[PDB]
RNA sequence: GAAUGUUACCGCAAUAGUAAUUGAACUUAGUACGAGAGGAACAGUUCAUUCGGAUAAUUGGUUUUUGCGGCUGUCUGAUCA
RNA sequence: AGGGAAUCUGAACGAGAUUCCCACUGUCCCUAUCUA
C-alpha cells in the first residue's frame, strides 16, 4: 500500500507460533471421545482437529504474507529503500519460505483427512491425527530463522518515516556533522541531535513546514563520505522529485577538509544534476567558484545562531520549488480589545463561569439575567402562557386596556337597547 | 422469566408489608420513613426540562404521572423491637387508649353482629395516672433497638365504600430511641400529614400488590398477577392539599381547578384530601392501597437532584376522550344548551 | 405542489388529481361574471382551496360547476 | 461496559455522596421534620378550640 | 458515524424488505432496505428502522448510476405514528429516505417534501439540504 | 479575524448558529465552549442569544435575518418567540413566516442590501422580506442548486459560492449582488459553503477541518486583513 | 405550550391528545380525537357534518362575526414582558370570556324566538 | 386445608430463589502523545440496546354496552316502532 | 328503449408446471381484542 507500514500483525518466533496454533485447537475443538462410540463419530472428531489446525497455521501465515509490503510492486524509492536497510534477496527468501510453508501445511491437512476416512480403530485414528499435527509442527520448526528475521523487520519498518514522493520535497545534504542538524532543528519541530561526531544520524529524519499555504517536507540525511546508512542518502537524492541543499562548513569544525567536500560534490554531481541544487555555506575562495562551475548551483552564506537567514534559505528554496455602498460595523466592536488567553486581566467567559460554578454537564445556564428589560426586578419571568382553554400569547398585544374600553363602549351601546331581557 | 420473582403465587393480603427500611442515623431529627395511601388515578403533565447535558435542556417534555390519594395518616400506637441472634423480636406494643371506629372494625371480619367490645379492658387499664402504660413505655425505651409506629388510614375521607382502615408499621429514622418513643407519646390519637413525610423532588419506592389477572396458561402455566411488588425511584412531582382549591393550578396554568378530572377518575371517586402526584406508573390498579417508603439510601443523581417546574396538569375526561379541562370550558366552547334555556 | 387559476381549469377529472390549489382572483372581469351565480356560494369557496380534503361528493360539486362555466363561455 | 457492582464506580459514587449529593438530602430532611414539628402546633390549636 | 449528539427512541416503522421513496434530486425515485445499521438483536425479529436512522438500502427504481452499489440511506419520512416531547403524536403521508456516504454527507443538492424534526436534528447535513423541516 | 471552532465536535457552524452584524444566535448544547467561542471574539458588543427553534439545535439553517430584521418559521413556539424578543435589541424586528417551506436558512440567502431566494417561494414572503429586512429580492439559481442558503455564503463585503458554479453564473450573479464572488470550499472540500461558515462585515467563523489554503481564500474575498 | 384547534372540529387540542398529520406539501392537520381523524381519513366535508363548528358557523347556529372573536388572533409581533401588561391581560381574558358568553346567550335567544 | 383453647390484628425471618445488560454522546480535546497523518484515558454529565418488573395519562388496536347512527332485505293493510 | 409477462411441457389453451413483474393480505416482524 501507501507511504508507511505500522499496521502489521506481529510475527511469533516459530516456537511460540506452535504454542498458539496447537493450544487453540486443544481449547476450541471438543477434546473428549470414548473408544466405545461409533467409528463415524471417531473419524469426524479427528478430521475436525486436523482441518482446524490446518486453518490455524494458514490464517497466521496469510496474515504475514498479506501484511508485509510487496517490495517490488510498491514504489521505486521504497523498493530500493528497503533494499538498502534490509538484504532484499533475504527479504524475498523469508517471505518465499512462508509462502512455501503455507502450501506445505495445506497439503498436509488435505492428505491426512483423506487418509483419515479409512481408520479402523481409535488408536489408528489417533496415530494419524498425531502424525498430521506433528508434521505441521516440523514444518513450523524449520521456520525459526526467517520468522526471527520477520519480527525484526516488522519492528523496524513499523518505526520508519513516511515520505511522500508526490509532495514538494527538499533534501538536506553535506558531510556528516557539518551543521545541517541545526538547520532542520531551527526550521521545524523535529528532534535531531547535533552531537560532535561523524555518524550521529543513522536514517532519514523528516520535518514538515508550511509556506505560501502549502505542505512542504525537508528530509535530513546522514551524509556521504559505501554503507547501508550511506546509500540510503544517495537513493533518497536519486528517486525523490526534490532540490538538494548541500551544506558546507567554512570553519575549523566538522574535522574534514573543504576540498574533500568539493571532490565529493563533483563526484556525486551526476545523480543530482537533474534536481536544481542549492549550496549553503555555514586560491581558497576561488575553489568555491570551482563548485560554481556546475550548471545548476547557487551559493549562500548563513549563520544558524540567528533566526533570519535560516528562514531566508527556506524562502529561496520554496521559490525554486514552485518554479520547478458601505458595510455596517458597530463601534462597540471596533473599540473592543482582543482575547489574550494567557492574560490575568480580562472578562470571564461562560466556559470559565461553568468551571467556577462547577462541572460541564451539571451547570444549568440561566437564560434569564441575559435579556434586556425595563425593570430587572421582573427578570425572573413566570409568564402564564395559558388561561382557561385559550392561550395568553394569542390575546397578548399592546394597548389592550384602550381596546377593552372600546369594547366597554360597545357594551353600553347594547345595554340600554334591550338585548338582555 | 425472572427467577427472583418466585414463587409466582398470590400474596398474603392486598396490603403488602414493606420488607426493608431506610438505615438509621443517630443525630438526625425524628421523621417518618414510610407513608401509605390509596392509589387511584393517572394523568398527563407537561414541564420545561432543566436537565443539563440532555437533548432537552431548556425544552418542554410531556409525561405520564399517577395520583395516589393519601388522607392524613393517624397514629394509634408504637412497637419496640429487641435485636436478637434470631432477628428482631417484638417485646411490647402500646396503643392509643381511644381509637376510631375504623380500626375497631379492622379487628373483626364481621362488624355488624359484634358487641364492638374491642379495647374496653385496655382503655380501663389506662384509667388511672397511667402507672402500667408508663411502665410499658419505660420497657420500650430501656431495651428495643428499633421503634416502629402503628398508624392507620382515614378510609372515610376517601370515596371508597370499604369503611375498614388498614393498620401499618412505620419505623423512625430519628436518633436517640428516647426521642422515638416520646415522639410517639406526643402523637397518640393525633394525625400525621403527607407533606410532613414527603416534599417535591423526592425519590420514593411505592410498594403494591400487582393487579390480579387470575389463572393463566420453563415458561409455566398457573397464576398471573396479585403479587407483592416493590418498585423503586419514582420522583414525587407534587404534594397536594384538600382544603386548598387550585391544586391543578401550576405556575403557568393558574386556573382555579382540582387535579380531579371531570366526572372523577374511572372506577374511583374524586380527591377530597391530600394526595401525592408521583411520576411514572405505580404497581397495582385504582382503589388499591399503596405503601410509599423513601429511597433506602442517598440516591442522588441528576434524576434526583433537579427541581420540577410543573407547567400544566391535564384534568380532561379520562372516562371517554379528553377535550375540556373544566366544566366551565365545556359550556364556554359549547355555547348554551337545550335544558339550560 | 401545483398552483393554477380557476379560469385555467375551466378551459381544459384529469386536472383535479394533480392539483392542490385553485386560486380566487377578483381583478379579472371573468371572475366577476362567475361570482354572480347561484353557485360559488355555500361551501364552494373553501372547496377551491383544499382540493385533497374533498372526496367524491365535493368533486361532483366542481364537475357540475365547470359545465355551468363552459356554457357561459 | 462497567457493571452495576463495578468497584471503581461504587468508589466514584462514594466520592459524590460525601459532597453536594448528601447535603441536599440533609437540608430536605430538615425542611420535612420542620413541617412535622409545625403539624403538632396546628393540632394543639384544635385541642385549644375544644378546650375554649 | 456522522450522527450529532445523543439519539432517543421513536417508534419503528420501516423493517427490512420495505420500499420507501427517495427524496433527494440525485436520481433515484425509490429505495429498498436490506439492513439497518445500529439495531437491537432478538430471536426471529427483523431489523426495523425509524425516522433519522442510517440504513443500508438499494435503489430499485432510479438511475443506473445510483445502482450497482448498496449505499447508506437516512430515513427522512416515516408515516408511522411516533411521539414528540411536545405533546403530540404525528405521522407523514409516505415513507421516504435520502442517500448519503458513511460520513453523513449528502449526495443530492436538495430534499423534497417535509424532513422530520428528529432526523434534521441528528443529521446536520440533511438539514443543510432541507427545503422543509416538519 | 478568521476564527476556527466546533459545536459538539462539528465543522458545520452555519447549521448550529446564525451570525449577523447586530446579533449572534447560538443553540443550547451541553458544551458552552461554542457560546464562549463567540464571546471571546465578539464580547459584550453584539448580543449572543442562547436560543432554539421548535426545540431544535439546528437554528442557523432554519432562520433568516440581517441587521434590520429576523425571520423564524411556523414551527417556532410562542415561548421561543417571546425569548428571542426579550434577548434582542428593539432595532431588530422579528416575524414568524407561514409557508410551504420551513428551512429559512436554506431559502433566504441575504445581506443588509440584497437577498437571494428559492424560485418556488410564495409571493407573500417575497413582499415580506422586502418590508421586514428591507432588501432587494431575487428568485435566482446558483448553477442549478435550488437551495440558495447552504450553497452561498454572503456579506456586504463579498460572497462565496460552491466550486461547481460556472464562470457565466459568477458574472451574471455578481451583477445582481454587486459584490465580488469567488467559487471556493470550506471544511476540506465541503460543497455546503453556507452552513460550513457564518459571516458578517467583520468576522468569519469556520469549522476546525477548514485547511489554511481555503482559509486564505475566505479572508481574501470577505476582505478582513 | 399551545392549545390548538382541531382541523375537523375546531375544538381545543391539548398537548398530548390526538394526532398531527403532515402532507407531502407539508402543512399541519391537528386533531382532538380519532373520531375527527378517521372522519378526515374518510375524506369528508366537515361543513356537511352537523357536530362540527365549521357547520355551526356557516349555517349560523352560532356567531361568526363579533368584536370579541377578533382578539383570538394568531399574533406575531412579540412583547418585552411588562408585569402590568400581563396583569391587565389576566383580567382582560376573564372579562372578554364573560362578554362573549353573554353575547352568545343573546344570539341563542335571538335565534330561538318565535317558538313560544 | 383439620390439628396444636378459640378468634382477630400487627409482626420477626430460618430456609430457598434472585438480575441486570451492553453500546456511544457531550465536556475532559483536537490537550496528553505526535515529522506529519492522526489521536487517547480517569473524574463530571447525557442518551440508547438487549432483558426483567410493571402500568393504561395519551396514541394506536379492539366491541353481543351489539352504545348510537346509516344501508339492504323482510312483517305487521300504510307512518313510526 | 388477484392481474400481467416469459419459459418447461400435450397460437390460444388446460383450475398442467416453473420463473419473474405488478397488486393484495396477520404468513411473519408481533401479537392484541371480540363472538360462537
Amino acid at each position: 500500500m501507501q507511504l508507511s507500514w505500522k499496521d502489521i500483525p506481529t510475527v511469533a518466533p516459530a516456537n511460540d507460533l506452535l504454542d498458539i496454533v496447537l493450544n487453540r485447537t486443544q481449547r476450541k475443538t471438543p477434546t473428549v471421545i470414548r473408544p466405545g462410540f461409533k467409528i463415524t463419530r471417531i473419524r469426524a472428531f479427528y478430521m475436525r482437529k486436523v482441518k482446524y489446525t490446518g486453518e490455524g497455521f494458514v490464517e497466521k501465515f496469510e496474515d504475514i504474507l498479506k501484511g508485509f509490503p510487496n517490495i517490488n510492486d510498491v514504489h521505486p524509492f521504497h523498493r530500493d529503500l528497503m533494499d538498502t536497510l534490509y538484504e532484499k534477496n533475504h527479504y524475498k527468501i523469508s517471505l518465499a519460505a512462508i509462502s512455501r510453508a503455507k502450501s506445505l501445511v495445506e497439503q498436509v491437512a488435505r492428505d491426512y483427512v483423506r487418509l483419515l476416512k479409512f481408520g479402523q480403530s481409535l488408536f489408528q485414528c489417533k496415530q494419524l491425527k498425531r502424525a498430521a499435527l506433528g508434521r505441521m509442527a516440523t514444518i513450523v520448526k524449520k521456520l525459526r530463522d526467517p520468522l526471527a528475521y520477520l519480527e525484526q523487520v516488522r519492528q523496524h519498518i513499523g518505526r520508519l518515516p513516511s515520505i511522500d514522493p508526490n509532495t514538494r520535497t527538499l533534501l538536506i545534504c553535506g558531510y556528516p556533522n557539518v551543521g545541517k542538524s541545526s538547520f532542520l532543528r531551527c526550521i521545524t519541530k523535529s528532534d535531531v541531535d547535533v552531537q560532535p561526531y561523524a555518524f550521529t544520524t543513522k536514517s532519514l529524519y523528516v520535518g514538515h513546514f508550511d509556506y505560501k499555504y502549502l505542505r512542504f517536507q525537508a528530509i535530513d540525511t546522514p551524509g556521504i563520505l559505501m554503507n547501508n546508512i550511506e546509500m540510503q542518502s544517495i537513493y533518497a537524492i536519486a528517486h525523490l522529485r526534490s532540490c538538494v541543499l548541500y551544506f558546507m562548513d567554512l570553519s575549523e569544525q566538522c574535522g574534514f577538509t573543504i576540498e574533500a567536500q568539493v571532490k565529493l560534490f563533483h563526484s556525486i554531481k551526476p545523480l543530482f544534476a537533474n534536481k536544481s541544487v542549492m549550496v549553503v555555506i555555514n586560491e581558497r575562495a576561488q575553489l568555491l567558484e570551482s563548485v560554481k562551475e556546475v550548471p545548476g548551483v547557487e551559493i549562500m552564506t548563513s549563520s544558524c545562531q540567528l533566526e533570519e537567514n535560516v528562514m531566508e534559505v527556506r524562502n529561496k528554496a520554496c521559490e525554486k520549488l514552485l518554479a520547478s455602498r458601505t458595510p455596517f460595523i458597530p463601534e462597540s466592536v471596533k473599540n473592543l480589545k482582543k482575547y489574550d488567553p494567557e492574560d490575568p486581566n480580562r472578562r470571564k467567559l461562560a466556559r470559565d463561569i461553568e468551571a467556577e460554578n462547577g462541572g460541564a454537564g451539571v451547570f444549568n445556564v440561566n437564560l434569564k439575567d441575559k435579556y434586556l428589560l425595563e425593570d430587572d426586578e421582573w427578570k425572573n419571568d413566570i409568564m402564564p402562557e395559558i388561561l382557561d382553554g385559550k392561550n395568553v400569547y394569542d390575546f397578548l398585544d399592546p394597548e389592550i386596556a384602550a381596546k377593552l374600553q372600546a369594547l366597554e363602549e360597545e357594551e353600553e351601546k347594547l345595554e340600554n337597547e334591550g338585548f338582555y331581557n | 422469566g425472572h427467577l427472583g420473582f418466585l414463587p409466582r403465587k398470590r400474596a398474603a393480603s392486598i396490603r403488602a408489608r414493606v420488607k426493608a427500611f431506610p438505615k438509621d442515623d443517630r443525630s438526625k431529627p425524628v421523621a417518618l420513613t414510610s407513608f401509605l395511601g390509596y392509589k387511584a388515578g393517572m394523568t398527563t403533565i407537561v414541564r420545561d426540562l432543566d436537565r443539563p447535558g440532555s437533548k432537552f435542556h431548556k425544552r418542554e417534555v410531556v409525561e405520564a404521572v399517577t395520583v395516589v390519594d393519601t388522607p392524613p395518616v393517624v397514629v394509634v400506637g408504637v412497637v419496640g423491637y429487641v435485636e436478637t441472634p434470631r432477628g428482631l423480636r417484638s417485646l411490647t406494643t402500646v396503643w392509643a387508649e381511644h381509637l376510631s371506629d375504623e380500626v375497631k372494625r379492622r379487628f373483626y371480619k364481621n362488624w355488624y353482629k359484634s358487641k364492638k367490645k374491642a379495647f374496653t379492658k385496655y382503655s380501663a387499664k389506662y384509667a388511672q395516672d397511667g402507672a402500667g402504660i408508663e411502665r410499658e413505655l419505660a420497657r420500650i425505651k430501656k431495651y428495643a433497638s428499633v421503634v416502629r409506629v402503628l398508624v392507620h388510614t382515614q378510609i372515610r375521607k376517601t370515596p371508597l365504600a370499604q369503611k375498614k382502615a388498614h393498620l401499618a408499621e412505620i419505623q423512625l429514622n430519628g436518633g436517640s430511641i428516647s426521642e422515638k418513643v416520646d415522639w410517639a407519646r406526643e402523637h397518640f390519637e393525633k394525625t400525621v400529614a403527607v407533606d410532613s413525610v414527603f416534599e417535591q423532588n423526592e425519590m420514593i419506592d411505592a410498594i403494591a400488590v400487582t393487579k390480579g389477572h387470575g389463572f393463566e396458561g420453563v415458561a409455566r402455566a398457573g397464576q398471573r398477577g396479585y403479587h407483592s411488588r416493590t418498585s423503586i425511584n419514582h420522583k414525587i412531582y407534587r404534594v397536594g392539599k384538600g382544603d386548598d382549591e387550585a391544586n391543578g393550578a401550576t405556575s403557568f396554568d393558574r386556573t382555579k381547578k382540582t387535579i380531579t378530572p371531570m366526572g372523577g377518575f374511572v372506577h374511583y371517586g374524586e380527591i377530597k384530601n391530600d394526595f401525592i402526584m408521583v411520576k411514572g406508573c405505580i404497581p397495582g390498579n385504582r382503589k388499591r392501597i399503596v405503601t410509599l417508603r423513601k429511597s433506602l439510601y442517598t440516591n442522588t443523581s441528576r434524576k434526583a437532584l433537579e427541581e420540577v417546574s410543573l407547567k400544566w396538569i391535564d384534568t380532561a375526561s379520562k372516562f371517554g376522550k379528553g377535550r375540556f379541562q373544566t366544566p366551565a370550558e365545556k359550556h364556554a366552547f359549547m355555547g348554551t344548551l337545550k335544558k339550560d334555556l | 405542489y401545483h398552483e393554477t387559476s380557476i379560469l385555467d381549469f375551466v378551459r381544459t377529472i384529469s386536472m383535479l388529481g394533480e392539483m392542490n390549489k385553485f386560486t380566487i382572483d377578483e381583478n379579472d372581469h371573468e371572475w366577476k361574471i362567475l361570482k354572480k351565480l347561484k353557485q360559488t356560494t355555500d361551501e364552494f369557496r373553501s372547496c377551491i382551496e383544499d382540493l385533497k380534503v374533498l372526496g367524491k361528493k365535493d368533486f361532483k360539486m366542481i364537475l357540475r360547476w365547470r359545465k355551468i362555466a363552459r356554457e357561459i363561455l | 461496559a462497567k457493571s452495576l457492582r463495578a468497584s471503581s464506580h461504587l468508589n466514584a459514587k462514594s466520592v459524590k455522596r460525601r459532597g453536594v449529593f448528601q447535603k441536599a438530602v440533609d437540608a430536605r430532611e430538615q425542611r420535612i421534620s420542620d413541617k412535622l414539628k409545625e403539624d403538632l402546633l396546628k393540632q394543639k390549636l384544635e385541642d385549644l378550640k375544644k378546650k375554649e | 458515524n456522522g450522527a450529532q449528539g445523543t439519539k432517543f427512541r421513536i417508534s419503528l416503522g420501516l423493517p427490512v424488505g420495505a420500499i420507501m421513496n427517495c427524496a433527494d434530486n440525485s436520481g433515484a425515485r425509490n429505495l429498498y432496505i436490506i439492513a439497518v445499521k445500529g439495531s437491537g438483536s432478538r430471536l426471529n425479529r427483523l431489523p426495523a428502522a425509524s425516522l433519522g436512522d442510517m440504513v443500508m438500502a438499494t435503489v430499485k427504481k432510479g438511475k443506473p448510476e445510483l445502482r450497482k452499489k448498496v449505499m447508506p440511506a437516512i430515513v427522512v419520512r416515516q408515516a408511522k405514528s411516533w411521539r414528540r416531547r411536545d405533546g403530540v403524536f404525528l405521522y407523514f403521508e409516505d415513507n421516504a429516505g435520502v442517500i448519503a456516504n458513511p460520513k453523513g454527507e449528502m449526495k443530492g443538492s436538495a430534499i423534497t417534501g417535509p424532513v422530520g424534526k428528529e432526523c434534521a436534528d441528528l443529521w446536520p447535513r440533511v438539514a443543510s439540504n432541507s427545503g422543509v423541516v416538519v | 479575524m478568521a476564527t476556527r471552532t466546533q459545536f459538539e465536535n462539528s465543522n458545520e457552524i452555519g447549521v448550529f448558529s446564525k451570525l449577523t452584524n447586530t446579533y449572534c444566535l447560538v443553540a443550547v448544547g451541553g458544551s458552552e465552549n461554542f457560546y464562549s467561542a463567540f464571546e471571546a471574539e465578539l464580547g459584550d458588543a453584539i448580543p449572543i442569544v442562547h436560543t432554539t427553534i421548535a426545540g431544535t439545535r439546528i437554528i442557523g439553517r432554519m432562520t433568516a435575518g440581517n441587521r434590520r430584521g429576523l425571520l423564524v418559521p411556523t414551527q417556532t413556539t410562542d415561548q421561543e418567540l417571546q425569548h428571542l424578543r426579550n434577548s434582542l435589541p428593539d432595532s431588530v424586528k422579528i416575524q414568524r413566516v407561514e409557508e410551504r417551506l420551513s428551512a429559512l436558512g436554506n431559502v433566504i440567502c441575504c445581506n443588509d442590501y440584497v437577498a437571494l431566494v428559492h424560485p418556488d417561494i410564495d409571493r407573500e414572503t417575497e413582499e415580506l422580506i422586502s418590508d421586514v429586512l428591507g432588501v432587494e429580492v431575487f428568485r435566482q439559481t446558483i448553477s442549478g442548486n435550488i437551495l440558495v442558503g447552504s450553497y452561498c455564503s454572503l456579506s456586504n463585503q463579498g460572497g462565496l459560492v460552491h466550486p461547481q458554479t460556472s464562470v457565466q453564473d459568477q458574472e451574471e450573479l455578481s451583477s445582481l449582488l454587486q459584490v465580488p464572488l469567488v467559487a471556493g470550499t470550506v471544511n476540506r472540500g465541503s460543497s455546503v459553503v453556507g452552513a460550513g461558515m457564518v459571516v458578517n462585515d467583520y468576522l468569519a467563523v469556520t469549522g476546525l477541518d477548514t485547511t489554511a489554503p481555503e482559509l486564505s481564500v475566505i479572508e481574501s474575498i470577505f476582505r478582513l486583513q | 405550550m399551545r392549545i390548538y384547534q382541531c382541523h375537523f372540529c375546531s375544538s381545543p387540542c391539548y398537548p398530548g391528545h390526538g394526532i398531527m398529520f403532515v402532507r407531502n406539501d407539508a402543512k399541519e392537520f391537528r386533531f382532538c380525537r380519532s373520531k375527527c381523524h378517521k372522519a378526515f381519513k374518510q375524506r369528508r366535508n366537515p361543513r356537511k357534518l352537523k357536530w362540527t363548528k365549521a357547520f355551526r358557523k356557516a349555517a349560523g347556529k352560532e356567531l361568526a362575526v363579533d368584536s370579541t372573536l377578533t382578539f383570538a388572533q394568531r399574533r406575531n409581533v412579540p412583547v418585552r414582558y411588562n408585569r402590568e401588561l400581563v396583569a391587565t391581560t389576566l383580567k382582560a381574558m376573564a372579562r372578554i370570556e364573560e362578554i362573549r358568553q353573554k353575547r352568545e346567550r343573546a344570539f341563542y335567544k335571538n335565534r330561538m324566538r318565535g317558538n313560544k
